[PDB]
């Protein structure tokens, strides 16, 4: 069980990196899509106002 | 971007309100002139009577 925990530590490190990658990719994608839609709506609102 | 659209609609609205209030001022001045002419002519015929 000691040897198994010695390797399980490195397994948990790699799983931590993968969870980091997945979470930041999901949040970045959703936030940038909302910002792009908002920018297009803002320039459209400028043209509507004129 | 909201600031830019606010600037456009504000400039248009203020030009409109300026023109409206200017002509309203001129017409209220003309109503004042007709009113004071009425008041002084009726006062004069009352005084003469």
């Amino acid at each position: 069980q000691s040897e198994a925990e010695k390797a399980r530590k490195e397994l948990l490190e790699l799983e931590a990196l993968s969870m980091a990658v997945e979470s930041t990719g999901t949040a970045k994608a959703e936030a940038e899509s909302r910002a792009e839609a908002a920018r297009i709506e803002g320039e459209g609102s400028v043209l509507q106002a004129k | 971007l909201k600031a830019q659209a606010l600037a456009i609609e504000t400039e248009a609205e203020l030009q409109r309100v300026q023109k409206v209030r200017e002509l309203e001022l001129v017409y209220a001045r003309a109503q004042l002139e007709l009113e004071v002419s009425k008041a002084q002519q009726l006062a004069e015929v009352e005084v003469k009577k």
